[PDB]
């Protein structure tokens, strides 16, 4: 209730709106779809919070230390498995594999009727992800859920590395 | 050879081989600090004023004491009614003189106050320092600031403690800290403060690049090419433009309504006004040293003095024969100079209807003007065959310097704030830097396109120069490049561009920020 | 954690990576409280202010402020942190009554509708 | 007659081979067509606007500024290589280091000032040195190149040293000094300077017997004053600063789970940021509930430390209520009405203050 009242207490220039003051003075997809919806709903308020509130800086140190520990663990686990196994838009790393083609298309953009965002989406869809039926997507889901467990970095630190 | 001719000529001529100011300043400094400190800081106002008034009365300048009393009574009429009436000898004055005032204060507050007073020693801080040293004694303490709801007061009231020596000695802290609710080492501490402060100066410059600056641009729309001049008030609150239709328009840079002192126009709602009365194109405008006066010159040969309180003309000066192209107030705002078509510069004072000095020596029309920051020398430049700069003396009206080297129309002039540098620009994009005393060109900048440079400006410390041109650019120059650690000149720091908007004015504010101005033309 | 809020935890999860990156950079910059003379210098780039403008337009979509940064006004890594974590990408605001906003035709719209008057027929 | 707005058209006669002659085209017209013509369009009135041409030497890419598509940088042998990076161009790749931009003297000055400010010796001479360093950083006329580093240093020190009251006090003092320099443009760093101040003012854990409480509470109130001044100063250039600060402080305040220190900090922040109107319109309605919610459970704590905490909370709330402004038994009637409205403790204190206009202001929101 207090926030609802306060929302109208300030104008564009950070000054009291006298009208409000006088008014106050008056007397295998459905589960995936559900997960998608929950994630979008959460991240929506997550981003909306950027223009609404501040947050204390009394936790950056712990996060930095945790990230350093995770990086050290990743490096330590590295050197072992490796040896065992031996245009304007921020497209990402894949843009290198089609730099010349994208430049030519932009030069010849008139022939291509697709839009930049649609072309990026098409490239992402067609960009390569990387005897047994079901092993592929099963393992993709397995590694994705493992990455999700890693996403709970607040709790996964003690058990990350073998005893 | 010029040297031989000069030597021959020189040989042929036988050339052998008071307290109110400090009070107001202290009040203005007190209402600046945080509210926490103000409660204690206000305690210094009454003793200092009382002692100053008593000294003035005793010194024999009773008129000054009366003026001080009548001036500041309104500031204490709700506190010292009885004492103020008494001041309108008795034992009260003897007791006041015998016992020096006692004022509790904190250590950090005392240090800040001493630092501030040292900073402004020659501006009036010496009087306050002397008064406090002689007629006052301050007992420094390590406690926290005293406030009605600070930790110290809350603790004292809750725990039922006892007052201290400073608390013992008409507002008294006893009334607040009671249930009914150290000294100082002035002079020596000033030496310590000076010694500590002198250790934190910068005395060099090596490597690195120039300073970064911001810029705010004010654009004018729908002018249709009928704007001839521009100007900002000294505090950047009003802007005036003279048009080719013989009128002047004054705006408010924040949009707030303008005010008039005439009662008939009480609380009228307008944020831009007009000044009519010229009968030809207007070529110059100069806001006074807020600003309450304005000058203007046109092609009919007249200079007009306007008023920014009633918005009407006050006087006309008719000493010219032909067009007048430039006008300028003095650096402090009583003298102004004007130059025009008839190849002569004149210096006026607003008290007189005729020129007080006439300065002859140019051979063609004048095209620029400037004032020395000390208000006793004037610069000027001419076009066509005689493209030379001159420096006149206001006292005698005789030239004392000439600078040569320009090959194009000179469009602007500017004198450094320190007073030992001069900058000029022409229509070829060249900017010159002159050494006034030696009359020698120091260096030439380059980079601006052809067309002209209508304005120039110098930084607060006279180390950076900013120029706006008619090619729709703003550029920042470094007068002295950093010492090496072992088409365009290499001393151009920044160069901004505008969206088809020639720049007619640039100003340097207190900070590293500037304000511009131009007219937008879609074509 | 017994006393906490789910939204607070979600925000922490979202912003932890960027906060840690920025904190590590800052710590590396001020090693031993001595100004290291080898770390990358703090400079302003057009990309950061472009990101700030994108965020400002996103905020404007919620109708909290008025701005003229959209291209329609004049015609004639994706960091997941609030703006105050990157002070080198902010742009001071302008008074809404003094903004360069144009109509479709190409004429500047006057915002001072209080003081305007009509020319009689 | 040479100002006519009609177009100028030239005819062409021919006297003979190689001798053409020209004449001005001119056709007679009837007065009807002239007097009956429509007037041209009236151009709009003259007006002015404003925008930012460049911030710290970089041109924002907004509609007003020209597009990067369409002479603005030296390219001679003597041109310094860092100018292009300073201009903020995207095409640049080389990233200058701190050595390439700042002068050596500035580096020495920054190191000296940092060392001097962080001296913990209680000796008087070191205190004088610290005061001189603060004065120098406050009133030096050439620190335009050290603002970002000052801000980052304050942020880092507040972040990594949450268990040292002395360091937090020194950073508060440095932040106070920086903003008071009248030769620096602090508009785009308001939030950067605010975040550490908010964290220091409204953090549960500060430092690590009565002297510790004194230091902690003094630090909290100093941070509150600094935040109030910052909000009052730079609240217009940044549009959403005041609403965000007041909303955060209000949200944190309305939480009994917090200890007395956090609640005191939250109420102080609300009062500092929102202003008298926000206080009067937000805190007063819920004071009756807040009393029974927190004060009475705390009022029953007989511990002297608990007594001091209760006294501090009561004093802070009373000051917040009095910030709005700063006869027979009508005064008693107003006080009793306030007691009914505000509550036993706060209402009784308000009645004890013996003020009529303040009671009027408090009761003016009763209908809400």
């Amino acid at each position: 209730r207090a926030d609802e009242r306060l929302n109208l207490l300030f104008d564009e220039r950070g000054e009291y709106n006298l009208s409000a003051i006088e008014s106050f003075k008056r007397p295998t997809e459905d589960a995936r779809k559900e997960l998608e919806q929950a994630r979008i709903a959460t991240e929506e308020i997550a981003k909306r919070s950027f223009h609404t509130l501040f947050y204390t800086l009394e936790h950056d140190r712990t996060a930095m230390l945790e990230q350093q520990q995770l990086e050290e663990s990743e490096k330590q686990l590295q050197a072992e498995m490796d040896k065992a196994g031996s245009s304007s838009a921020n497209l990402g790393a894949s843009s290198l594999t089609l730099k010349h083609l994208i430049a030519r298309i932009d030069q010849k953009r008139e022939r291509v009727r697709a839009s930049d965002a649609e072309l990026r989406s098409l490239m992402n869809e067609v960009r390569k992800n990387r005897e047994n039926i079901g092993q592929e997507e099963l393992y993709e889901a397995l590694e994705k859920v493992l990455s999700e467990l890693k996403a709970h970095t607040e709790y996964s630190t003690p058990f990350l590395q073998r005893v | 050879n010029l040297n031989q001719i000069v030597t021959d000529y020189l040989k042929k001529k036988g050339f052998t081989r008071k307290y109110l100011k400090a009070f107001l300043l202290l009040k203005n400094w007190i209402d600046n600090n945080l509210d926490i400190y103000k409660f204690e800081l206000r305690k210094l106002l009454w003793p200092v004023f009382v002692y100053s008034y008593l000294e003035l009365v005793s010194q024999g300048y009773v008129d000054d004491a009366k003026h001080l009393l009548e001036t500041l009574r309104s500031h204490f009429e709700a506190v010292h009614q009885d004492q103020l009436a008494l001041l309108d000898e008795n034992h009260t004055t003897r007791l006041y003189r015998e016992n020096k005032y006692r004022i509790p204060l904190n250590q950090s507050l005392s240090g800040n106050l001493f630092h501030f007073l040292e900073r402004e020693a020659d501006n009036g801080g010496a009087t306050i320092i002397y008064i406090l040293q002689t007629h006052c004694s301050v007992e420094t303490s390590a406690r926290g600031p005293i406030e009605p709801y600070s930790f110290e007061a809350i603790y004292r009231r809750a725990r039922n403690l006892d007052l201290d020596e400073a608390d013992a000695h008409g507002v008294t802290n006893r009334d607040v800290l009671d249930t009914s609710a150290r000294a100082r080492d002035v002079v020596m501490e000033m030496q310590k403060v000076r010694e500590n402060r002198d250790r934190f100066v910068i005395e060099g410059r090596t490597g690195g690049i120039g300073i970064p600056v911001s810029a705010c641009m004010f654009t004018f729309h729908n002018t249709l090419g009928t704007v001839s001049c521009m100007d900002f008030s000294n505090d950047h609150k009003l802007v005036a433009v003279g048009t080719m239709d013989s009128y002047i328009r004054v705006w408010s840079l924040d949009g707030k309504p303008l005010k008039s002192a005439l009662e008939n126009e009480k609380n009228l709602k307008v944020n831009n006004r007009k000044l009519i009365g010229h009968s030809g194109p207007v070529y110059g405008v100069s806001f006074s040293d807020s600003s309450k006066l304005l000058l203007s010159c046109s092609a009919d040969g007249q200079i007009r003095l306007w008023s920014l309180e009633i918005w009407a003309c006050l006087c006309i000066y008719k000493a010219h024969d032909g067009p007048v192209f430039r006008v300028l107030w003095g650096p402090h705002g009583h003298y102004f100079a004007s130059a025009g078509w008839d190849k002569t510069v004149r210096v006026f004072t607003q008290d007189h209807a005729s020129a007080v000095r006439i300065m002859v020596g140019h051979d063609t029309s004048i095209s620029a003007l400037a004032w020395h920051p000390n208000g006793t020398y004037v610069f000027s430049a001419s076009d066509e065959m005689d493209k030379s700069i001159r420096m006149w003396s206001v006292i005698t009206g005789n030239c004392v310097r000439i600078f040569t080297g320009h090959t194009h129309y000179i469009t602007a002039l500017e004198c450094a704030h320190n007073g030992k540098i001069l900058a000029s620009a022409d229509t070829g994009g060249n900017i010159f830097i002159w050494d006034i005393e030696k009359g020698t060109l120091i260096k030439k900048c380059r980079g601006h396109g052809k067309g002209g440079i209508p304005s120039l400006s110098f930084s607060a410390e006279s180390n950076v120069l900013v120029s706006g041109g008619l090619d729709c650019t703003v550029r920042v120059w470094d007068i002295e490049l950093p010492a090496d650690p072992n088409q365009i000149t290499p001393d151009q720091i920044s160069a901004f561009a505008t969206k088809k908007t020639p720049v007619l004015k640039v100003r340097f504010t207190r900070m590293n920020l500037i304000v511009a101005g131009g007219c937008y033309d879609p074509e | 954690q017994t006393y906490e809020d789910e939204a607070y935890k979600i925000w922490k999860q979202v912003t932890k990576k960027d906060r840690a990156l920025i904190a590590k950079e800052r710590y590396q910059l001020f090693a031993n409280n001595k100004l290291n003379v080898e770390e990358p210098a703090l400079l302003r780039t057009k990309a950061g202010m472009r990101r700030f403008l994108k965020s400002r337009r996103e905020a404007e979509a919620l109708g909290l402020i008025k701005t003229a940064y959209s291209d329609s006004s004049v015609t004639s890594a994706d960091r997941a942190v609030p703006s105050y974590y990157e002070p080198q990408t902010i742009i001071p605001d302008i008074d809404p009554k003094l903004q360069w906003v144009e109509d479709g035709e190409g004429q500047v719209i006057n915002q001072f509708e209080d003081m305007l008057q009509l020319v009689p027929p | 007659g040479y100002e006519s707005t009609r177009p100028l058209r030239y005819g062409e006669a021919s006297l003979g081979p190689g001798q053409p002659l020209f004449y001005i085209d001119d056709e007679e017209v009837d007065f009807e067509k002239v007097i009956n013509a429509p007037l041209p369009k009236v151009p709009r009135d003259m007006t002015f606007t404003a925008h930012w041409l460049a911030v710290e030497g970089v041109q924002p890419s907004i509609p007003q500024n020209p597009t990067t598509a369409e002479d603005l940088l030296p390219k001679g042998p003597g041109a310094n290589p860092a100018l292009a990076a300073l201009a903020g161009n995207d095409n640049v790749s080389f990233r200058p280091s701190v050595k390439h931009v700042i002068s050596k003297e500035l580096i020495l000055y920054f190191d000296k000032i940092q060392a001097a400010i962080l001296d913990d010796d209680p000796d008087e001479e070191k205190m004088r040195l610290r005061q001189a360093a603060l004065e120098s950083v406050r009133s030096d006329p050439g620190l335009h190149q050290l603002l970002p580093y000052f801000v980052n240093f304050i942020t880092n020190q507040v972040t990594h040293h949450l268990d040292d009251l002395f360091i937090l006090r020194q950073m508060m003092e440095l932040a106070e000094a920086v903003v008071q320099n009248p030769t620096l443009f602090i508009d785009p760093y308001a939030s950067a300077l605010a975040a550490p101040v908010l964290t220091c003012l409204m953090s549960r854990k500060l430092g690590k017997i009565d002297s510790t409480l004194r230091e902690q509470y003094s630090l909290r109130e100093l941070a509150a004053s600094l935040l109030s001044m910052i909000a009052r100063k730079y609240g217009a250039s940044n549009a959403l600063l005041r609403p965000k600060l007041t909303r955060t402080c209000l949200k944190h305040f309305l939480d009994p789970t917090r200890p007395p220190a956090v609640l005191f900090g939250a109420i102080s922040g609300v009062a500092a940021s929102g202003g008298p109107e926000a206080v009067r319109v937000l805190v007063l309605p819920n004071l009756k509930t807040f009393d029974s919610a927190v004060l009475q459970p705390l009022r029953e704590k007989a511990g002297p430390v608990a007594e001091l905490e209760y006294e501090m909370l009561v004093g802070g709330i009373v000051k917040a209520v009095q910030s709005i402004v700063g006869n027979g038994a009508d005064l008693t009637r107003e006080g009793e009405q306030v007691i009914e409205f505000l509550g036993p403790i706060v209402g009784q204190r308000i009645a004890q203050l013996r003020n009529h206009t303040l009671n009027r202001s408090i009761l003016e929101v009763r209908h809400l």
